[PDB]
């Protein structure tokens, strides 16, 4: 259903569907802040908000392009957005306002209102935003003095350090072509996006992006950023999961899908099939909950991330939480996995083909970044459809019985116990 | 706030007697748990009090229980009070039971205060046993050989598990040194035990003869049923100060004022009174390892009772079937008792078998039969259909 | 008259008590890391 | 200084980090003890149990 | 212990039958006149032990005029058999004031919990 | 084959005591004979089988 | 095609027990019996009865276990 | 929540044992208490082992403790057990006050 096509420096991947009434045009490149240092974290948020400036937003829309932008820790985006009909006029400020005249938007007096604002907007996610806060936490300490525990929207202490030859420094070493992918979805054909990308001169740069010298390695630890004049208690807790393209991608994916999320203020999120909400339900363990599986280039995370008022009993909404994790190892039915593989590609399908042009051309260009091509959505639904409970209990068995744990947390948890109690936890004494 | 709600020990006490919310409408069958607690006091300061005198020799001991008859200043008085208080120990221990199995005191809530009440009840009965056979007369010798060589039918270490509990090769010196030491023990474990009778009481309340929930109508323990367990501590001591000073030897068996000889059998060996319907039930078996599996199943088969009685209400109060067939197990329960005074001849035999099997008819098959009648019964009564 | 099998159990129970608080103390060392190795900061907070 | 800076566990930190060779590392120390102990506790309560069997003085007059 | 659902499908049975009903309806009557909890001024359903989360999860559901009349009754069975008398005989309940007023909360909560289980439970046909 | 070793002995928990018990069963025999038999060579001349070897010859 | 209805059996069940928890328990339940009977052979090895019967038909540890002093210095 | 909270008799053993919230900064000389409890444990096991055999009358008294000494199977263990382990109770019960001597914990709410 979607086209990628190797053209002569750089590769560009469509996924043309005709139904959609706008056309998402970019480039992603595959260099997001794992691929940052200690001390210039942040350029990428940087480089994202100086391409959504106030200056390149006004050309932008003076046109009808509507500009969106993403920063992850392996991508990072720039996604012009238009009318079906202004293919040409997407790529024609993609070439020449981000690729080719980029010393105008790194003016003085726009980098350092920019760098104003994201000084403001940094601070402002480090007071108020909690629960990803401590999901940034959960990055910073389970990978620390690693790539990928740079929080992707940079320090406070490492943003007022840079100046604009960093970002400067930032585009030459990574905005390259062997970098990029340049993606078209919504309405735009694969014929005639690369017809365009022929006819303009389209090269971002030539030379190859720096290689990091350690890998992504999982060390297990904790953090306790405890701050007692918060209301709630906000606590992430994560294994190493599966890395992306590994065969237990999907079983991790499942796996997390068990367990689900919840929302125990919502009616009908507490007649979910979870086995943990009787136990949970009973004392009002918790306010939410969300099991994930993120991976990554290098390795990935699987946990959950979880927020309650019941201060003096987050031990024993950890403690069911991960008795139930082990029941994956030991004792998960078939209908718990039945259960989680309708909801897995129910989720899958709404991730994947929603409405948003822009959500589909940053995963589509993640996803031919990694591994060089995209999987359809049938072959991942035979994928999810092809996991028995054997499969479940062997990657329990692997990834999750009696392993090392990365815990985070802020707020009121006093009442979350130190590492070796929760770690112990991880397996039973057979019962 | 007060200083007995403030204090470590004296909220404690405080919230187990003083503040301690009753049901308004228990009656003087609630008065027998404390009763039990006043005969525990007696039975451990007096048995110190002959402990302080006694001597667990063999050659020493039925001598030693006469020095205290005889010689020791009111020590004639310790030792009816012993007695005699084991004795009425028992008689407010089936009395507490038998409430607890007619009030439903078993059922959802307090599954963990009847079990705690069946350990202390196995506790007792052994303390009993061995206080028995520290007198050494005819009767406690013959009792201790007979009931310890109960334990040699176990087919695979039964000598062993013999010669151990006997210390030797029969029962001797070493037994009867062996059951003083642990007839001094055993009583701290029932006192910790009745501690944990008591914390299981405590977590969810008593429970009133009408069965309905009483957190509506409470009174605190204090003043009101601390007189009124005390009109039955008065009465409890008036019937033992009659049985100790006027009647001593009533419950006593004569045989064990012969000193013990091994070589002579007294042509009747029964124990005391009280394990005295268990004793039928062992000897109604005729075998000799089915026999104690029995005795024990006899003291274990009220762990079956919370999960047996099928009702929907709790209590017989207001059962009509259900109160006929425990004053059936009551009177059953008499009938065992006095079989087992009985030597074994042939109506007593079959009349032993017949009422040991119905004692465990009641527990198993009657009270989930009758139970259900009368839910269906309680139902179709006022469901008009 | 015990002194033979006295020192005898004494060698036995002297050697496995010794080992016992050797491997106790490897236990408690492991167990304690992760609280021996704690690092506290103090970023202090800004004023209301 | 950031709390996204974590600190230097460096000199703590085992330079190989293999999950399985470090849990049986540990497991296997707390194995003998346990194992350790299951012999002491097994003499200990046949100590007891043999002082409460029989004695000499009527072993004599078996 | 007995689930409220089987006694409402056993004495359904019965009063459906017609051989049944003639025979065993007047038993129940002698046998509710002989309980003597009417004496008391209780009807059955405030005798139902509550002491479980199906018959509390009733009583939180009974609506509030037949909450306080309960309570009225149980506090007045307490002071009774505390003075050890009866209600006198225009204090009684009637026969045809002995109304289940709790019986469909029971079951429709018995209901809830027996589907809520079977789906706990359940297997899918693949 | 450390990962073999873990999953064998180290991941159920009811192995891991079965191989404590089994493990202490084997060491109470050979160790009590260890010690018996390096108490009694030790201790050599000295013992009641020496005493009574020496009244045999 | 178009599938209306969710087809499912209700499973065997005993409230909290179930048939298929018990034989995903099982074979643990069988390795947990071996480590008491395991546990049983330590705390029992001082028994000679259970010397006699088990723990001296063992090949290596057998006759390691039984002594070796005549009928001329055992006064018994 | 967990069964050793909701429990009658494992609420107490945890909330004792279990889930008590010690101080991170207290050192060898807390573990005196947990010593003499084990200490207290010996003594009374071992001591119920010896009644088992000890006659207190004049005559029999020091005879039946070498009777303990000499004819009990491990009874010398038991003696020595009960004697040096009550030796060792006064040891520990020593460094128990000592430590609340230095430590101050007499002090006001103690
Ligand atoms: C005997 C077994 C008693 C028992 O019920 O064990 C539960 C335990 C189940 O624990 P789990 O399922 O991992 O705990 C999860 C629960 O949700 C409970 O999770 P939790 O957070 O409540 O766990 C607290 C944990 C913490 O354990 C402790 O606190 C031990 C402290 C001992 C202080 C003395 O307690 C245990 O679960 C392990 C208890 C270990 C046995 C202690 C017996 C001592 C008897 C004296 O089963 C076993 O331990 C089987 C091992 C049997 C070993 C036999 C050899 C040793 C015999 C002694
Ligand atoms: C009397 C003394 C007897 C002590 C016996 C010790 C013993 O049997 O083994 C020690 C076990 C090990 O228990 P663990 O270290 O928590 O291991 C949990 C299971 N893993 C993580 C390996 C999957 O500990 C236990 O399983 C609990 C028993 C301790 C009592
Ligand atoms: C002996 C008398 C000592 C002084 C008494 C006094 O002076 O009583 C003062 C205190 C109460 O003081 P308070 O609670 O009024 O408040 C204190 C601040 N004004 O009495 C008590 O200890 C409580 C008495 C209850 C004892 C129950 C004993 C049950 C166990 C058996
Ligand atoms: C041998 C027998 C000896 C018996 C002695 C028992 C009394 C303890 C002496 C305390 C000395 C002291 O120092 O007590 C002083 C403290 C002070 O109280 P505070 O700290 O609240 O106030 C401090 C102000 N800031 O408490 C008392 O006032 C105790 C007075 C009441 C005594 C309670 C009665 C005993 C109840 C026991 C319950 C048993 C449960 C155990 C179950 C196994
Ligand atoms: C609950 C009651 C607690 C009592 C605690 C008493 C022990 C405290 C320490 C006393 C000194 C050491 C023990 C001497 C007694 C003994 O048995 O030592 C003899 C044994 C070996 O002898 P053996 O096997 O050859 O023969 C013995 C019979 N013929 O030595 C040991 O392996 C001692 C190892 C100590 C491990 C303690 C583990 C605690 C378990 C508690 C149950
Ligand atoms: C109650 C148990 C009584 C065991 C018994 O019947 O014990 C009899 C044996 C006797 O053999 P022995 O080794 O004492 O010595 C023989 C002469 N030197 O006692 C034991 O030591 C073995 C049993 C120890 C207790 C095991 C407890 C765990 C199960
Ligand atoms: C062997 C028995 C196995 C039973 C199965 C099982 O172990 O069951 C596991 C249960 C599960 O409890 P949960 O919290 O998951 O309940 C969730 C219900 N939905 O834990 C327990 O039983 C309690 C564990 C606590 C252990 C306490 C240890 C006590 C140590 C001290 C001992 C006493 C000393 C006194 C001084
Ligand atoms: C010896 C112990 C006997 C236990 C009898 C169990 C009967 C039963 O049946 O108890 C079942 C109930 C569970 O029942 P539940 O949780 O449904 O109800 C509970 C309502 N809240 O407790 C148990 O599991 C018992 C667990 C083992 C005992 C714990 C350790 C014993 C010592 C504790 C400390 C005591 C201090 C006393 C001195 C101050
Ligand atoms: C007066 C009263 C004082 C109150 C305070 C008393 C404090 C206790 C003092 C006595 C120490 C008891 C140690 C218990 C160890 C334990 O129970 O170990 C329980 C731990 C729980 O493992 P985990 O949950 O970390 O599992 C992590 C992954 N699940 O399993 C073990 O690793 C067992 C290791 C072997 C331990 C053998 C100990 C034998 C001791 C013999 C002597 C006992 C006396
Ligand atoms: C649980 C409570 C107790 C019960 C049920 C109990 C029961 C008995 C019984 C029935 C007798 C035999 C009495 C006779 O017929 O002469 C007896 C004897 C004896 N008991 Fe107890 N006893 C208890 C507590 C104690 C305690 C705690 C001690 C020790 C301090 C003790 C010391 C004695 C002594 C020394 C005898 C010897 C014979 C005598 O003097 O009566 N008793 N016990
Ligand atoms: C030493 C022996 C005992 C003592 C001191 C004791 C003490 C008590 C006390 C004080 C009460 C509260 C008052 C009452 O309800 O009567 C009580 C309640 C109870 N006891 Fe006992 N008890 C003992 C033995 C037993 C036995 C043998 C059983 C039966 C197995 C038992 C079962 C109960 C029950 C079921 C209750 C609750 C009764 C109710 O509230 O309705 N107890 N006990
Ligand atoms: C608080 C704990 C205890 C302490 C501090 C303690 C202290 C002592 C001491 C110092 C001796 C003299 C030892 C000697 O020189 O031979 C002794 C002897 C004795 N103790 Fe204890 N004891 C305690 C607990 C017990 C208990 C509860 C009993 C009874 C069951 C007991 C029974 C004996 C006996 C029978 C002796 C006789 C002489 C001997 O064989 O050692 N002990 N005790």
């Amino acid at each position: 259903a979607e086209v990628t096509q190797l053209s002569n420096g750089i590769v560009v991947a469509t996924e043309h569907n005709p139904s959609a009434h706008t056309a998402s045009v970019g480039v992603v490149f595959g260099s997001g802040a794992a691929n940052e240092n200690p001390y210039n974290n942040g350029v990428s948020n940087l480089w994202k908000n100086i391409f959504l400036s106030k200056e390149n937003s006004a050309v932008a829309a003076k046109e009808g392009l509507a500009l969106s932008s993403n920063i992850s820790r392996d991508f990072q985006s720039y996604i012009v957005s238009s009318l079906p009909g202004s293919t040409d006029k997407s790529l024609d400020f993609l070439n020449q306002s981000f690729i080719q005249q980029k010393a105008n938007l790194l003016s003085s007096s726009n980098f350092e209102a920019t760098k104003k604002s994201v000084l403001k907007q940094v601070q402002d996610f480090e007071e108020n935003d909690h629960p990803n806060r401590v999901l940034e936490h959960l990055h910073s300490t389970a990978f620390q003095n690693t790539p990928l525990s740079l929080p992707t929207r940079g320090t406070l202490e490492s943003l007022e350090n840079l100046v604009v030859a960093d970002l400067e420094s930032f585009a030459n070493n990574h905005f390259l072509n062997s970098n990029a992918v340049v993606v078209g979805t919504g309405n735009i054909k694969h014929e005639d996006l690369v017809n365009s990308i022929e006819s303009k001169n389209l090269s971002l740069q030539t030379g190859t992006k720096p290689v990091l010298k350690k890998k992504a390695a999982f060390l297990g630890s904790e953090v306790r950023l405890r701050d007692d004049t918060l209301p709630k208690a906000w606590i992430s807790l994560a294994v190493e999961g599966e890395p992306v393209n590994s065969p237990n991608y999907f079983v991790a994916k499942l796996a997390a899908q068990i367990f689900g999320s919840y929302n125990a203020f919502e009616p009908a999120s507490r007649l979910q099939g979870i086995k943990l909400l009787d136990n949970i339900q009973e004392y009002q363990l918790c306010d939410n909950f969300n099991h994930f599986s993120l991976s990554y280039k290098d390795s990935g995370l699987w946990g959950f991330s979880t927020a309650t008022r019941n201060v003096t009993m987050i031990d024993d909404l950890i403690h069911f939480t991960l008795k139930q994790w082990n029941r994956l190892t030991i004792s998960v039915t078939d209908t718990e996995v039945e259960r989680a593989k309708s909801l897995l590609k129910l989720q899958l399908g709404q991730l994947y083909e929603s409405g948003n042009p822009v959500n589909d051309a940053n995963l589509l260009g993640a996803e031919v970044l990694i591994k060089g091509s995209k999987l359809s959505l049938g072959e991942a639904f035979k994928k999810i459809d092809a996991i028995t409970v054997k499969d479940v209990k062997a990657w329990a068995g692997k990834r999750l019985w009696d392993q090392d744990i990365a815990i985070a947390g802020t707020g009121q948890i006093e009442g979350l116990l130190d590492y070796m109690r929760i770690r112990s936890d991880m397996s039973m004494m057979r019962w | 706030m007060a200083f007995r709600k403030s204090n470590v020990y004296l909220s404690l006490v405080n919230s187990y007697i003083i503040d301690s919310p009753q049901p308004s409408s228990i009656n003087y069958w609630w008065n027998m748990g404390s009763l039990l607690g006043l005969c525990l006091v007696i039975q451990i300061v007096t048995g110190i009090f002959m402990a302080m005198h006694y001597s667990s020799n063999i050659e020493l001991a039925f001598s030693s229980v006469e020095h205290i008859m005889r010689d020791v200043h009111n020590g004639y008085i310790l030792r009816y009070l012993h007695a005699n208080g084991a004795s009425f120990f028992f008689m407010v221990m089936f009395m507490h039971m038998a409430k607890g199995l007619y009030y439903g005191s078993y059922r959802s809530p307090r599954v963990t205060l009847w079990n705690v009440g069946v350990i202390i009840f196995i506790l007792t009965i052994a303390t009993a046993f061995l206080g028995y056979c520290c007198v050494y007369g005819q009767m406690s010798h013959w009792g201790a050989t007979v009931i310890t060589n109960l334990f040699s039918a176990i087919p695979f270490v039964g000598n062993d598990i013999v010669s151990w509990l006997w210390g030797g090769f029969s029962v001797s010196n070493p037994t009867i040194q062996r059951f003083f030491a642990l007839h001094y023990l055993v009583p701290f474990i029932i006192a910790a035990m009745v501690i944990m009778h008591l914390m299981a009481l405590h977590i969810h309340g008593s429970s009133n003869p009408l069965g309905i929930t009483g957190n509506l109508d409470r009174i605190p323990m204090h003043s009101y049923f601390i007189f009124k367990d005390l009109v039955t501590v008065f009465l409890f001591m008036l019937i033992l100060a009659l049985f100790v000073f006027y009647s001593p030897n009533t419950l006593g068996h004569p045989d064990n004022y012969i000193p013990g000889n091994p070589l002579v059998t007294p042509a009747s060996i029964v124990p005391e009174w009280y394990l005295l319907p268990f004793y039928a039930i062992l000897r109604s078996i005729p075998d000799k390892l089915l026999g104690v599996i029995t005795m024990f199943a006899a003291i274990l088969v009220l762990l079956v009772l919370p999960f047996t009685d099928r009702s929907v209400v709790r209590g017989n109060t207001f059962k009509v079937l259900s109160k006929f067939f425990f004053f059936i197990f009551v009177f059953n329960f008499v009938l065992l008792g006095q079989i087992g005074a009985c030597h074994v001849e042939v109506p007593y035999v079959l009349m032993g078998q017949i009422a040991t099997f119905i004692y465990f008819a009641y527990f198993l098959i009657i009270v989930p039969v009758i139970s259900t009648i009368e839910n269906v019964l309680f139902y179709i009564g006022r469901v008009n259909k | 008259p015990e002194h033979d099998e006295r020192k005898r159990l004494g060698l036995k129970t002297v050697i496995i008590l010794s080992s016992l608080y050797l491997l106790s103390i490897w236990v408690k060392k492991f167990k304690w890391a992760g609280i021996k190795t704690r690092k506290f900061v103090f970023n202090p907070p800004k004023p209301r | 200084k950031s709390t996204y800076r974590t600190p230097n566990f460096d000199d703590v930190l085992k330079e190989n980090n293999d999950a399985d060779k470090g849990r049986s590392y540990a497991y296997f120390m707390v194995g003998a003890m346990g194992l350790l102990s299951s012999a002491g506790a097994k003499s200990t309560v046949e100590t007891f149990i043999s002082s409460m069997t029989a004695t000499a003085d009527v072993l004599a007059m078996a | 212990p007995q689930s409220f659902t089987s006694i409402a499908r056993i004495g359904d049975y019965i009063l459906k039958s017609p051989v049944l009903s003639k025979l065993c309806v007047p038993v129940a009557n002698q046998f509710i006149n002989l309980a003597g909890y009417k004496k008391l001024g209780l009807k059955f359903d405030d005798l139902i032990a509550e002491e479980n989360p199906i018959m509390q999860t009733a009583l939180r559901r009974l609506p509030e005029d037949e909450s306080y009349a309960r309570a009225y009754r149980i506090i007045r069975a307490h002071q009774t058999e505390l003075t050890h008398h009866l209600l006198p005989r225009n204090e009684w309940i009637k026969a045809q004031e002995d109304v289940p007023y709790l019986l469909p909360y029971i079951l429709e909560a018995e209901a809830a919990a027996k589907e809520k289980d079977e789906l706990d439970n359940i297997e899918v046909s693949k | 084959s450390f990962s073999s070793l873990y999953k064998t002995f180290f991941k159920r928990n009811a192995v891991f005591v079965g191989t404590i018990f089994a493990g202490a069963f084997v060491f109470q025999t050979v160790f009590d004979t260890a010690i018996t038999s390096w108490y009694e060579n030790h201790n050599k001349g000295k013992l009641w089988k020496d005493v009574k070897a020496r009244i045999a010859a | 095609a178009y599938t209306s209805h969710l087809s499912s059996k209700t499973g065997l069940h005993f409230g909290r027990l179930s048939l298929r928890s018990l034989t995903a328990y099982a074979p643990n339940l069988m390795l947990w019996g071996g480590a008491s009977m395991l546990g049983l052979f330590v705390f029992t090895e001082g028994w000679p009865k259970f010397q006699d019967t088990l723990y001296k038909k063992i090949p290596l540890l057998g006759p390691t276990l039984e002594d070796h002093t005549p009928p001329e210095d055992k006064p018994n």
